[PDB]
């Protein structure tokens, strides 16, 4: 926690779902400020594309 | 690195510990011990071995490609492209 890494890659492997939360969460925080863009034509399809 | 630079990295850029403070969009990074209005769970105390200092880009997760938080409101946090090897 502080002076100790016990348990650090589950607390990593952890955090990267934080992380997965938390960026995919922000593609709805960008989508809530013009709804017209996120589920209407093409922007979406557009900015999202292919990552994986 | 600088206007005329070919240096070649390993590959993933996860064991890479380069002194990179920026983005490619301009935009600064964030210190990583450093609490920013971007709370962050990485705390180094955490992750000593891995080079958790200053606000240099690095991969701590050993993600596809080093990241790293940016303290711009509108970015909590982007990934940084470096020169992969391809010999």
């Amino acid at each position: 926690g502080s002076v100790e890494k016990l348990t650090a890659d589950a607390e990593l492997q952890r955090l990267k779902n934080e992380r997965h939360e938390e960026a995919e969460l922000e593609r709805l925080k960008s989508e809530a400020a013009d709804h017209d863009k996120k589920e209407a034509e093409r922007k979406a399809l557009e900015d999202k594309l292919a990552d994986y | 690195y600088v206007e005329f630079s070919e240096e070649c990295m390993h590959g993933s850029g996860e064991n890479y510990d380069g002194k990179i403070s920026k983005t490619m969009s301009g935009l600064e990074c964030q210190a990583w011990d450093s609490q920013s209005p971007h709370a962050h769970g990485y705390i180094p105390s955490k992750f000593p071995n891995k080079n958790l200092k200053k606000n240099y880009c690095r991969n701590p997760d050993r993600d596809l490609r080093p990241w790293c938080f940016t303290t711009d409101p509108n970015k909590r946090w982007e990934y940084c492209d470096i020169p992969r090897c391809a010999a």
